[PDB]
RNA sequence: AUCGCUUCUCGGCCUGGCUAAGAUCAAGUGUAGUAUCUGUUCUUAUCAGUUUAAUAUCUGAUGUCCUCUCGAGGAC
């Protein structure tokens, strides 16, 4: 039922995940995580984006409690938005040059994958054959 | 008419300002959603429909006030689902006589469906809440829940499965109760209701 | 973490090397399509040949994605 | 309401039904929550069998009443993971 | 055993996608061919910076909230403010005075206004892009004002009417050095509102 | 926009079938799986026309579909493995006129996933268990017993997991009043992966592993475990006890290779192939559909050629090894993704292309003008019995279900006078194809 | 909160600010 | 001046720019700033490419082969 | 010679709008506005260092004949 | 008109009784983890080892031959 209250919400929780507290932020986390896990499956993923689009700054927080509400959040936004824009996120800093900060993007994707093993076979990124081995399969450009 | 939306394997739509008295080839509108579209039919200018090759259906229209001389500009997913099947075909077409003029797709496996809009915003809740109180009443026999069948490969969006809804009519007669109870109606009400939705094509 | 959750089917960790991966997701894919029937269907009746020798195609193609590792 | 201890089981569920104690009663098993007690506990193991019979899938207390998954966490269908009583480790 | 920027900037088809440090990654090719797509997004500033993310402020203010236009068309906040100024000047005698003895119907206004504001009235918000990532700034910088265009500020304060005093100077001096692809439109590019350009 | 999408024309294209005893009753009941919706018949056999019993549309994509009955019982249970992770073993109710859900177990996510199980279902031949195992590394087996008043009791399945272990195929062995068993046909990846140079994937092939289920011992075991030079693109389970031997038979490309549990003959039959046949002999023939008819008191068999004439083998055990197979090519029959050979005079052949074929089978299978190669018969390893293609004449094909699966292009127009507009589709493939108008009234 | 524009600086009460009187030689480095 | 940030800024290896008259700044984020300037914006005027993002990646003279007026 | 005076404004035209008529005419990299400790107002004029010197030069050339704030801005070479 | 004194008007500038001081009082945890005070902090030379996206950290010598009395001169 919370789906006619999300737009009013929204500039409340944009204006807290900016906030220079991580109490605010790991608060406003765990809003994006109970509404992105309320109203899944009624259209409202424009503002789900755009609340996306403030959380994923604040990945690199080293509090454990801040760090929780931003994987449950995280979790939440996968569950709601959908694995293809969360693999849009995480398909440029996964082969990062930093060990942290890879490692972090990748255990956001290990558990995108956990979650969505099914459903990341179309949503892969279309990369063509290299020296290494095939790549483009030719199974998904057969039409009948 | 001055424009051109063609499907790509990776973008499920990409429009280009089809200026054949200039002769320029500039692309007006992009896609950020990956999908490998094998079908065309479009309900508007700005609108595309594309089926994508893990059986998705997506209708995703341009946004408003985007300059056609332009570029670098996205066109937002107005409605998606999943059919169950790999849809081949689609075609913004009135598939019955008279009726409502929907869009009828037909897919690979032997399918075809009309996707009818709905113009009533109160028969559109009532069939919310019908389908609301169906995906609890009567759970699918495979274990899957329906939304997540509906929506396997992106969620889904202002769609609703008429498969449910020809189902709810087929439950049995306490089941029947329960859910005119829930939805504070009559089950020949829901049945007549179910047949103006099926008459109206 | 868990030691079932790195152990799970398409999991990685930070120093997974890039064919490892493209593997991966190519035995994903592979997998997908084997289980998927509209989707073997697709890749199937496209070409004239049997739905259960697409199958043994697709699960020669399998063994062939770990054909060239590095 | 968690810890960062206590790893579950992580096993394979069986047809072992879950029990909690009346001192955190209703709580969600795996998000602590009291929102839309859905789905049905399994306990996969010996967690049932022998001494440890009808007793907590939380702290340890005789347990009186079945243990149920929320909805939010059934959402992502979380109750797949495995069992969720605690072996303290 | 890693190439310079100048082999990486002629393998990629995108030498402006190629970062300082993307050189020393193990796989600088597959970085640079996964930065390339059109749906990606760059690594947030802070793995570079020493201040934690959005920490090193400490000395500034900032306006408290801008309420949206239905709920302050419901009007809570003058009731509300009204509240706490009677609150604060009474003691804590009346405070527990109040405590045993209520007074209700304080604001006691309806249900059909907030229904209405909830429903009725109910705008929806400004949502940025699916690729935008906010960062310490991203607060000041809504020009993309187009270049070329002078504010509709600058127009009244100069009595332009919508014809600029300057505007002759612009179209006789041709395009500004600064902004080259910069196209104005009305004189260079034959502009609707003050932006009159691009 | 609100949009409220109803499908018109079904879809009718069974990607899979089971047959047996599942409504209750002596009529024969064929559950296929036509997609999101599984169809199941009981049609008569003396009418011969193929009449759809009832349909339940499950909403969910079908990995891998079996049915089973229990000891005694006259209704034949489904255990459905779908796309989500309860896999569910319902009983049909002919009062009803549909099934009901006698149990579903969860066993992990949702979806196609690589180490979800439910890519490959199997049940044990005594009643015992039920098997479900993934494309690749994990695999479980549920005992399955009856309760005091003759209800599936289901039971928590034992793990049996193994590293980079990929299965191609599956099948519960016939091992009669003892433990039960089943045989799988592994093919190792952790080798392949770990060679950069490839040579282990050419040295890899698959292997038969039969695995016996240990229900007084409360655990599973790997009995047997045999490399095979083929790669097993199918298996099929001879069956045992009274009617013939107990064992296994793989089919490759013009090789079907039978092996019993120990020491067997491992006759080697070539495919029976056309009679001056003008497709190339590049492409090898393997049987892709089988289908194992056991009598009352014999057993035989049909398999699918490359041409897709359906050819029956019977089955000379002789109670010591496997002997002979007399693979004549029993009828000619369309491309059929799958076939089965009912009891009473009922063959249900699922075409992929076009319309299923229920054929009636009057006659005992020796009614084949064709050529009959044996495995006992010798050859030069070059050609088998050149078996020519015969008519409908061992079973003649008495309802001709039209599917339109697959679809390739469609428009609906009312350029026809009718009371309804005329939607034709084009479709087909290879020469099996059509252009069907359809309009209603 | 209380904030030390010369210390650059906050403090969780009011205390601590009060005992923000270090604060001489921050001022002696901010004058200039 | 204090050398706790002279050690945490970068400013400890000084970057040579070899467009700008090869001149040798202190800290990264110097060099990584020469790419909007006064004086290297004419050195790159004076390589024969216009100022755009692929030109805000190069920092050698060869990399003017590999220009704006490369491909079209 | 990058860094050009701006004056001949009013106290409605500041920073932000010399920096907005600068966004309209050619891009200044920094701007120097001080004001002074009792007053606290902007004087009209200040040092806008541009990111070239031929914006400096469109600026004291082309740009020093608009009406800023009412007043007509004129920019020097600094 | 300048100067000193006196007086008045107007403009910013110090300005609440008595009694027994009228009397009396004033209580929370524990485990993790985060943030902020306060203190200690950072100029010797290139190169190499380790480390790092890169810095930082990190271990080692900091112009040679002869002579005179850390200094100077000589084919160097
Ligand atoms: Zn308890
Ligand atoms: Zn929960
Ligand atoms: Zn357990
Ligand atoms: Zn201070
Ligand atoms: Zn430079």
């Amino acid at each position: 039922m919370g789906k006619d209250y999300i737009y009013a919400v929204t500039p409340l929780l944009e204006d807290a995940l900016m906030d220079r507290d991580l109490v605010h932020r790991q608060t406003a986390s765990a809003v994006v995580q109970h509404m992105s896990l309320g109203v899944y499956g009624f259209g409202c993923e424009d503002s789900l984006n755009h609340l996306l689009n403030y959380v994923w700054p604040n990945v690199f927080e080293t509090s454990p409690h801040v760090i929780q509400a931003v994987m449950g959040a995280l979790e939440g936004l996968r569950v709601a938005i959908g694995p293809c824009r969360m693999l849009q996120y995480c398909l440029q800093g996964l082969f990062h040059p930093a060990r942290k900060v890879r490692d972090v993007y990748w255990k956001i994707y290990n558990s995108i994958y956990i979650g969505s093993q099914d459903a990341l076979i179309a949503h892969y990124p279309r990369i063509y054959n290299d020296d290494k081995n095939t790549y483009i399969r030719y199974e998904l450009d057969y039409i009948l | 008419g001055h424009r051109v939306i063609v499907s790509d394997v990776q973008e499920s739509f990409i429009w280009v300002r089809y200026k054949r008295n200039e002769n320029q080839l500039i692309i007006f509108a992009d896609d950020t959603y990956p999908r490998w579209v094998t079908t065309a039919s479009l309900l508007d200018y700005d609108t595309v429909a594309g089926a994508d090759k893990f059986g998705n259906i997506c209708v995703v229209r341009l946004p408003p006030n985007t300059n056609d001389e332009v570029d670098s500009q996205k066109a937002e997913v107005i409605m998606n689902y999943h059919v169950g099947e790999t849809v081949l075909s689609l075609q913004k077409t009135t598939l019955i006589p008279g009726g409502s003029e929907s869009l009828v797709y037909t897919t690979l496996s032997g399918g075809i469906g009309i996707l009818v809009p709905f113009t009533s915003h109160e028969d559109h809740d009532f069939f919310q809440h019908v389908e609301m109180h169906l995906r609890s009443e009567h759970p699918p026999l495979c274990g899957r829940d329906h939304l997540s069948f509906r929506s396997y490969y992106f969620p889904v969006k202002n769609v609703i499965d008429g498969d449910l809804c020809e189902q709810f009519n087929s439950m049995e007669p306490n089941k029947q109760k329960n859910v005119s109870e829930e939805l504070d109606r009559t089950p020949p009400e829901v049945s007549k209701k179910l047949e103006d939705i099926r008459t109206r094509y | 973490l868990e030691h079932l959750q790195s152990k799970y089917i398409g999991t990685g960790h930070a120093d997974t090397t890039k064919w490892e991966w493209l593997v991966n997701q190519h035995r994903d894919s592979y997998c997908s399509y084997m289980g998927h029937f509209d989707l073997l269907n697709y890749f199937a009746i496209a070409e004239n040949e049997s739905k259960a020798r697409v199958r043994f195609n697709l699960m020669e193609k399998m063994l062939q994605p770990c054909g060239p590792p590095a | 309401k968690h810890h960062p201890d206590l790893i579950f089981c992580r096993k394979q569920a069986g047809v072992a039904i879950g029990r909690l104690c009346e001192k955190c009663d209703g709580k969600c098993v795996i998000c602590d929550s009291y929102v839309r007690p859905c789905t049905l506990v399994r306990i996969c193991d010996e967690c049932n069998y022998g001494s440890y019979q009808g007793r907590c899938v939380i702290c340890g207390g005789p347990g009186v009443s079945d243990a149920y998954y929320c909805k939010e966490c059934t959402i992502q269908e979380k109750d797949r993971d495995g069992c969720p009583k605690i072996v303290n480790l | 055993n890693r190439f310079t920027v100048a082999e990486l900037k002629q393998l990629v088809a995108r030498p402006d996608v190629v970062e300082m440090h993307d050189v020393t990654a193990q796989d600088p090719k597959l970085l640079v061919h996964l930065k390339a797509t059109r749906n990606s997004v760059p690594v947030p500033r802070h793995w570079c910076f020493k201040r934690k993310y959005l920490q090193g402020k400490r000395g500034i203010e900032k306006p408290p909230f801008e309420l949206p236009d239905f709920i302050k068309r419901t009007g809570i906040q003058e009731m509300r403010e009204a509240l706490q100024e009677k609150e604060e000047q009474k003691t804590m005698k009346s405070k527990m005075r109040e405590k045993v003895r209520p007074k209700m119907g304080k604001i006691d206004i309806d249900y059909q206004k907030l229904h209405d504001a909830f429903f009725k009235w109910q705008t929806k918000p400004k949502l940025t892009i699916h690729g935008d990532l906010y960062y310490e700034g991203k607060e000041f910088e809504t020009r993309l004002k187009k270049p070329g265009d002078l504010s509709d500020e600058l127009r009244i304060s100069l009595g332009m009417p919508v014809p600029p005093p300057w505007l002759i100077a612009m179209q006789r001096y041709g395009p500004p050095p600064s902004y080259p692809n910069l196209k104005i439109p009305g004189l260079n590019s034959p502009l609707y509102g003050d932006v009159f350009g691009t | 926009m609100f949009l409220y999408n109803l499908t018109l024309q079904r879809a009718t294209g069974i990607s899979f079938a089971i047959h047996g005893n599942f409504s209750g009753t002596k009529q024969q009941e064929i559950v296929v799986s036509r997609g999101k919706i599984l169809e199941l018949l009981r049609p008569d056999p003396n009418t011969g026309k193929v009449h759809t019993l009832l349909t339940v549309e499950v909403f969910g994509v079908i990995r891998s579909l079996m049915a089973f009955r229990l000891t005694g019982g006259t209704k034949d249970y489904i255990v459905v493995g779908s796309d989500s992770g309860r896999i569910v073993i319902l009983e049909y109710q002919p009062s009803k006129n549909m099934f009901e859900k006698i149990h579903q177990e969860t066993f992990g996510k949702s979806g196609c996933r690589r180490i979800v199980p439910g890519q490959f279902l199997a049940v044990d031949p005594k009643g015992r268990a039920v098997m479900i195992s993934a494309i690749e590394k994990q695999k479980l087996v549920y005992i399955l017993n009856r309760d005091a008043a003759a209800r599936l009791t289901i039971s928590s399945p034992l793990e049996a997991h193994k590293a980079n272990t990929l299965v191609y195929h599956v099948v519960g062995v016939d091992v009669g009043f003892e433990n039960p068993m089943f045989a799988c046909l592994e093919m190792d990846y952790e080798e392949a992966d770990n060679d950069p140079t490839g040579e282990a994937a050419a040295n890899t092939q698959q292997t038969l592993t039969f695995y016996e289920l240990d229900l007084g011992l409360n655990h599973v075991v790997r009995k047997y475990s045999e490399p095979l030079e083929e790669h097993g693109n199918f298996l099929i389970t001879v069956p045992g006890g009274s009617d013939g031997p107990s064992g296994v038979l793989i089919c490759s490309e013009n090789y079907i290779t039978y092996k019993n549990f120990g020491d067997q003959p491992d006759i080697r039959c070539p495919i029976p192939r056309r009679r001056n046949d003008l497709d190339d002999p590049e492409r090898g023939m393997i049987f892709v559909c089988s289908a194992t008819h056991k009598t009352k008191s014999m057993f035989f068999f049909l398999a699918q050629t490359e041409q897709g004439d359906i050819f029956k083998i019977t089955l000379e055990t002789d109670e010591d090894m496997v002997t002979e197979i007399r693979l004549k090519y029993f009828d000619t029959v369309p491309v059929a993704a799958a076939m089965c050979v009912l009891k009473t005079g009922f063959l249900f052949v699922a075409s992929e292309f076009g319309n299923h074929y229920l054929y009636q089978i009057a006659h005992l299978g020796d009614d084949d003008e064709e050529p009959e190669f044996s495995s006992a018969m010798p050859l030069e390893e070059g050609d088998t019995f050149f078996f020519q293609p015969r008519p409908l004449k061992n079973l003649v094909l008495v309802d001709e279900l039209d599917s339109l699966s697959p679809i390739l292009f469609c428009q609906i127009a009312d350029l026809a006078n009718e009371d309804t507009p005329q939607l034709y589709v084009a479709c087909g493939r290879g020469p099996r194809s059509s252009l069907r108008v359809l309009r209603h009234g | 909160s209380y904030e030390c524009k010369l210390c650059l600086t906050l403090h969780n009460n009011e205390g601590s600010y009060l005992a923000h009187t270090k604060h001489q030689t921050n001022l002696a480095r901010r004058a200039a | 001046i204090p050398y706790w940030l002279y050690k945490l800024h970068g400013l400890n290896i000084n970057y040579n720019c070899e467009i700008c008259g090869n001149y040798t700044y202190r800290g990264p984020k110097a060099f990584q700033r020469h790419f909007a300037e006064w004086r290297h914006a004419h050195g790159m005027r004076c390589l024969g490419i216009p100022n755009t993002a692929h030109f805000a990646n190069v920092t050698q003279i060869e990399d003017a082969v590999s220009l704006w007026a490369k491909l079209k | 010679d990058a860094t050009v005076y701006v004056g001949g404004l009013d106290e409605k035209v500041s920073e932000p709008l010399l920096w907005e008529l600068f966004l309209q005419a050619g891009p200044v990299v920094n701007t120097h506005m001080p004001k002074d400790r009792v007053t606290g107002q902007h004087q009209g004029y200040g040092f806008v260092e541009f990111l070239s010197e031929e914006d400096a030069d469109y600026a004291i050339k082309i740009m020093n004949m608009i009406k800023l704030y009412g007043k007509p801005i004129r920019v020097n070479k600094a």
